[PDB]
DNA sequence: TGCCGTTACAATGTAACAGTGG
DNA sequence: CCACTGTTACATTGTAACGGCA
């Protein structure tokens, strides 16, 4: 029980470490998509006009 | 029943005892006349190595009041002699200061904990304090 | 020195003396240590230093050197 | 969940520490007793076996 | 195992026994068969010592 | 209830350590 | 040095009071 909670354990780690990067992939979309919000806005105005 | 009972050991603490007490003055037999209660000591005396003879005579000439003071030493005698086997069910007796004393039974009788589960507590907390500034 | 608890553990869990047992010889066939008492021996030099011991490395302790080569 | 398992596990040692003093001690009063017994009360007297 | 087990105590016992008495004889005792001569034995010295 | 384990003491005896002064 | 004293950490035995259980 010991070896196998020690290798739970890394399989935990390992998760963790794969989900911290798909956090930093978020936030990279977000600031995206932020971008493309923008954009979105500036056509609908230039449309208007 | 957790402990199993043994006639041929427990006999002889019963013999031991009062020959103890009979040696320590204390009454052992109920007969106020100095004569019968001599005569029943001395049958006790010669009474040694024999439990089933030891059972009868304290059924016939023992002292009332003793029954119980005498049921709960061979309780605690028997339970002692079974525990003693090994390290972890023996018993450490030590000597506590009287304020220390004062205060660690205020903190047992406040949580309604014994003094080993009081003691235990409070050293798992001071690691646990230890963890929390280490 | 340190190697004192072990050429002690070992007499005191096999019956010898501090002398007698000779880093050439085998704990298995010349000591008279069976399998039991040599699970023993392990568990009991396991218990002295508060250390842990797993199967694999334990089994190579037949020897009389060995119980000094792992520990120190 | 697994933090628990851990604890457990800590449990189990300290069990399995306890067993192992028991067992040394034991041993360690084996080997006098042993040692005396060799003068052929062992042999076949006191290896009661059966 | 537990088959085993049960059986064990009787036949260890048994061997005791028998290790016993035939030890206490010059002779070792290896059959039923044996047994019996080693009584034949036992009848002709006991004849001829009385 | 009466037995039975269990706890928390009391009283006394000892070994071991630390002090103190001759 | 050495002896005698003070102290701590036990052991050993006995007892009263709770609480569980038939
Ligand atoms: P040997 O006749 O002295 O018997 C030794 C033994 C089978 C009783 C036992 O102590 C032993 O040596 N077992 C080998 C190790 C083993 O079985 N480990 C199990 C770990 S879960």
């Amino acid at each position: 029980s010991h070896k196998q909670l020690a290798t739970e354990q890394y399989r935990h780690v390992e998760m963790a470490r794969e989900l911290a990067e798909q956090s930093g992939a978020s936030s990279d979309l977000e600031t995206d998509h932020q971008a493309a919000s923008d954009h979105l806005n500036l056509v609908q105005t230039a449309m208007r006009q | 029943m957790k402990y199993q009972q043994l006639e041929n050991l427990e006999c002889g603490w019963k013999w031991a005892y009062l020959i103890r007490k009979h040696q320590e003055g204390e009454p052992i037999t109920k007969y106020i006349e100095n004569s019968a209660a001599h005569a029943a000591v001395d049958k006790l005396i010669k009474l040694e190595s024999e439990p089933v003879r030891v059972l009868e005579w304290i059924e016939q000439h023992m002292n009332p009041d003793l029954f119980n003071r005498m049921k709960q030493t061979i309780r605690a005698r028997r339970k002692r002699h079974f525990n003693a086997e090994h390290q972890h069910t023996r018993k450490k007796s030590i000597d506590l200061d009287f304020p220390v004393w004062h205060r660690l039974s205020a903190l047992s009788q406040r949580r309604g904990n014994t003094l080993s589960e009081t003691i235990v507590q409070l050293i798992e907390d001071a690691e646990r304090k230890e963890k929390y500034a280490n | 020195t340190i190697e004192e608890r072990v050429k002690k553990i070992i007499g005191e869990q096999l019956g010898v003396k501090q002398e007698e047992v000779t880093n050439n010889a085998s704990f298995v066939e010349d000591l008279g240590a069976d399998s039991l008492d040599t699970v023993e021996l392990v568990m009991a030099l396991e218990e002295e230093f508060d250390t842990e011991i797993p199967d694999e490395e334990a089994e190579k302790i037949t020897t009389v050197q060995a119980a000094i080569d792992y520990i120190n | 969940e697994m933090e628990n398992v851990q604890k457990k596990l800590r449990k189990l040692e300290r069990d399995y520490y306890q067993i192992r003093e028991q067992v040394v001690s034991a041993k360690a009063g084996w080997c006098a007793v042993m040692r005396m017994v060799k003068d052929n009360g062992v042999e076949r007297r006191l290896h009661r076996r059966e | 195992i537990q088959s085993l087990t049960a059986r064990a105590p009787v036949w260890l016992a048994a061997q005791d026994t028998l290790n016993q008495l035939c030890e206490q004889s010059g002779e070792t005792l290896a059959s039923s068969n044996d047994v019996t001569e080693y009584m034949q034995q036992l009848l002709e010295r006991e004849r001829e010592a009385t």
